[PDB]
């Protein structure tokens, strides 16, 4: 979810990557990430722009 | 039958008839004989466009063969009354009332297709009754002819004497010929 | 509807779920306890009122 | 065919008729010959407008060639009965009965278009049967004729004798002349 | 065409016909000639109103040139049968059956407009065939006249003999004359 | 033209027709001349009520001047065949076929308003053609006449010979007179 | 007017037509003169029912005074073609073509009401033109007589000779008389 | 009048008219006289069906006492033009143009019921005016007659001369007789 | 009756009319006599399609037997005015005005069915009254005849003299004949 909302945030992804990296910033900066289910966040283009789709 | 078409909008799709769909785009159709029922329907459409957008031009198509004079003189007062300019397009046929409603359009926004036909005559009537009543109707109808002839001269630019000699009897005029009298401004042939 | 179904596609299969901050003795919230759901059975029951027609 | 228009509000889109849409704005159309079905329909429209706002004015468009007298008196009683002022506008033509409903509007709020035509005459009728029955209808209609002239003179501000002499036969009056007679108050030329 | 109107309520907005909107308000319109189809329609409306509120008044606006007698007696029985009071208002024209249904309203709730016309006469009919059949039909229509006059005298209050003399031929009466005869209880000129 | 009404319940709002709304309450209207189309339509209403609830009474309001014999007898077999009791109400006018369908109602449930008229006569018919064909049709209509009288006498309780004399020619009867013949069981004047 | 009825289902509630509502119950009404336009409508109804349930019975109420013969064969071939059994009900009137469609039902399911009239006659036709054309039609219509008589004889069970003598001229038959011929198997006097 | 049906779908259900319901199953009804209005409507059905499924068959039920030739040719061209095969079924009656559309179906897909009549004749017309104009029309109709016979021989397989002598005058044929000519390929009596 | 079909789209299912459904594919039907009312309907379809996508060709079917010439020229001006190419297809019949709209299509995109028929003749008319007025109308119709032939020669490419000689009298032309004259470009027999 977007920043400033009850939902999750896009920075926790780096926390997970860091733990796997043993908090080695240099290693984590050259790591790989996998964002699954990237098709559920598509924009409902048919709907008018009347609300921010944080999801 | 009148087919129904769909228009896509932000809120969603809505289905409207072909004639109503064009009304949304400020286009009114004048078809058939001129009478009170069709006139009241058309005048209402014109007023609706004024409220929605009094600065956008309105298109008025005329494919009628003529009709009642009283019914057709109300629309003329409505076109000159409202602020927005009312465009008039000659499409196929335009009789006395159709021509009167064709030259009354906004100056510079009058058009007539190449194969359009315009016919102009003097008001027609008739009454059955006592001589005194016939005289009253004759005096009144004689004013209607002069009244309409004066309005044509104002929108065309021709002299009242010439209008009387050209409208005494039925006069058929093609689109290129109408431009020389003043009833119209230009002719629509293609997009540009 | 669909929004909830799209969130369980990885819980039934397996993923490092982000447990709510705390609902027990645990005092802090930022901890965000990590748990794996690749060996957690998930039963789902419903009534599906109308499916009988679809089948026919 | 009646077209469909859209009215935008923050409740959802609603499709209305051209005549029904204008009804919401306190505007009523009077088209065609006056008869019982159209009169009772117009009467209901008037009663419905006063429910929404009995203080705001009601617009009445009159375009008719005349009709039944009893039907017209039903509307006249309704106009002078309700609290709100009824603004009457003459568009197209106004016959004997149509003119009666024009001057019946609120004082100072009666309008007529420049090219509108008005006609006034005494009521018509007839009866076939025994002589005694003819005398009954002859005396009955006479009461109507004199009753109408009294009401006509009151709203116009003219004398009852002048109305009878002028209404003895058909009398056609122009828009500027109608103001002098008193049937109307002002004329609409352009939207100021 | 009959226009549509929107009624704002708690649940939201509901669309109704102009006649349907007034029906919700316990108001029925009696327009045109009186026939079986129209009478059965009005009866269904009256009974329907009784279910919603059997203690509230019902408004019946009468404007008709007359009709069949059988239809009128059907409606008269309904007014006396149902518990709620029925208010009868005469607007425009009211013939024999229209007048009979006008005086059948609740005592003290019979209104009339200043320019309304009320006409009353004896029943009409006929038969073509053998003399024996004519005699039967002759006695039938005679009984109807006696049955109608007896009821007319009850609501009006006049004596039975007076009804016979006044109904030998067409009798036209205005709103003030109706009060003296007893056909109505009051005259509505202006609100309050 | 037909007014619409709504039935408010916990589920929501539903728009119903004035005639359709009453059908929900097991009420059928028989208006106008009897014919195949209207008679078959009425039968459909009877069957629909049987499907919904075969134990609730059915109300039949009759107002007709008579009609075809074959079409009328179709309804009689439908009322007696199905289990539900059919209540018949005479309103305004009831001819040979209308009265035949009136006495055919459930015993103790046949009502008639005080100001109602009932007429009975032998069935009508005719045929043009060869002599041998006329004998067939003439012999057939006689069976119909005798067959119909047998049903009238059985439901009324009178004798066949007495009924033949009454139905030999047109016989007009009032509401209280109808009870003596046995066509009805009670008269409805006011609630309770 | 045809009244609407609401059907309650788990999904919700929709407003159905009186004839459409009964169609779900496998009930079809044959009213009026038989013709090509109305015949095709009934044919489509039969095919629709076959798809929904090729095993359940079909109910056909026949009330017709006759019509075109060619339109009838389109229906008869349809009934004998589909798998389900078609129940034919004699309601009110059944002429030459109607009676033919009455015996076309499944054996042991051809019912008739007690007060119902059934007529069987010879096919009717004619032509105007040259002699050669006239005789051509005579040979064709002659085949129709034998073709129809043979089919009518098969369902009834009577010999062709007996049928020819009966159909030579108009033969009116009642419900009990019809059972002797074999057109019907039982009489519907009361459910169960 | 027109019954309404429902089509149960997985998502839910929508209501369709009886004629539109069968159209979904690639079934078109041709009822009554052939004219321009119905012909263009049927052509749309044929064109629309090939777009949804250019490979599935189409069923065409024909029942018509002939009609205009020009309108018919529009349909015939459509069937021979589109890719999918069209099945033709004769129900009750088939005239000159009706029979031409029956044999115009795909090979092995031309059916007809046992009790069906088929008539074939040469085209008929007329023209009033000058002799020269009459001659022009006489030459054209001859081409129509000859052209039509050539197409009939193609589908049926008979010789051109035999077709000319058979169709020179009215020729009535039954279902089995039609097979010998080549108009149809099979006859439907019972399912499976 | 017009059938209703449903179109499945990405946004969901929409229920359209058979004629309106084809309009979405740039297809317009020209059926029946040509008049002012039908002309505006066809003209509006062209303009509405232009706004949607003025890049796809438009299909115009013609199954008209002729009509007025003023309403027909309105359509011709519309086809040549808009940017997209309008494909004209002759289906069944094409008269003088019906054929002028076929040859007025985009070059290379004019099709005609093998069994389609085309007729061409000079304009028709007439007038009653004073000789002076007849002379004016006579000179006008001559311009129409000369103007129509001039436009026909442009698309067909034939010399003006040949058109005048062949149009003096009614001329019937078959589909292959039309290709050599220049009215059409190709003939459609089978898909692909």
């Amino acid at each position: 979810t977007e920043a400033g909302y009850v939902g999750e945030d896009v920075e926790n992804i780096i926390q997970k990557l860091l733990q796997k990296s043993d908090y080695d910033v240099q290693k984590a900066q050259r790591g790989i990430v996998y964002i699954d289910e990237i098709d559920k966040i598509s924009r409902k283009s048919d709907n008018p722009s009347i609300t921010r789709d944080v999801s | 039958l009148v087919p129904m078409v769909i228009e896509q909008t932000s809120r969603g799709e809505r289905s409207f008839d072909i004639y109503s769909r064009l009304l949304k785009e400020r286009v009114i159709f004048l078809t058939g004989q001129v009478e009170d029922h069709m006139a009241n329907l058309i005048v209402a459409q014109m007023l609706f466009l004024e409220a929605e957008n009094p600065e956008k031009d309105i298109y008025l198509y005329i494919n009628s063969p003529g009709g009642v004079i009283t019914a057709g003189m109300s629309i003329y007062d409505t076109m000159q009354f409202i602020k927005p300019d009312v465009s008039t397009i000659c499409m196929g046929q335009a009789a006395s009332m159709g021509a009167f409603l064709l030259t009354a359009g906004a100056k510079g926004k009058r058009f007539c297709l190449p194969n359009s036909r315009v016919m102009i005559h003097q008001p027609l009537g008739g009454y059955q009754g006592q001589a005194t009543d016939i005289e009253i109707h004759a005096r009144e109808i004689l004013k209607v002819k002069g009244r309409m002839n004066e309005l044509m001269a104002l929108h065309t630019g021709q002299s009242l004497e010439q209008i009387e000699r050209d409208t005494e009897r039925d006069r058929f005029l093609s689109a290129p010929e109408a431009v020389e009298y003043g009833l119209v401004d230009s002719i629509l042939t293609h997009r540009n | 509807g669909e929004g909830v179904q799209q969130a369980l596609l990885k819980l039934i299969e397996g993923t490092v779920a982000a447990v709510p901050p705390q609902g027990g003795r645990k005092h802090p919230q930022q901890e965000f306890l990590q748990v794996d759901t690749s060996k957690i059975l998930f039963i789902c029951g419903g009534a599906f009122a109308g499916l009988d027609k679809v089948i026919s």
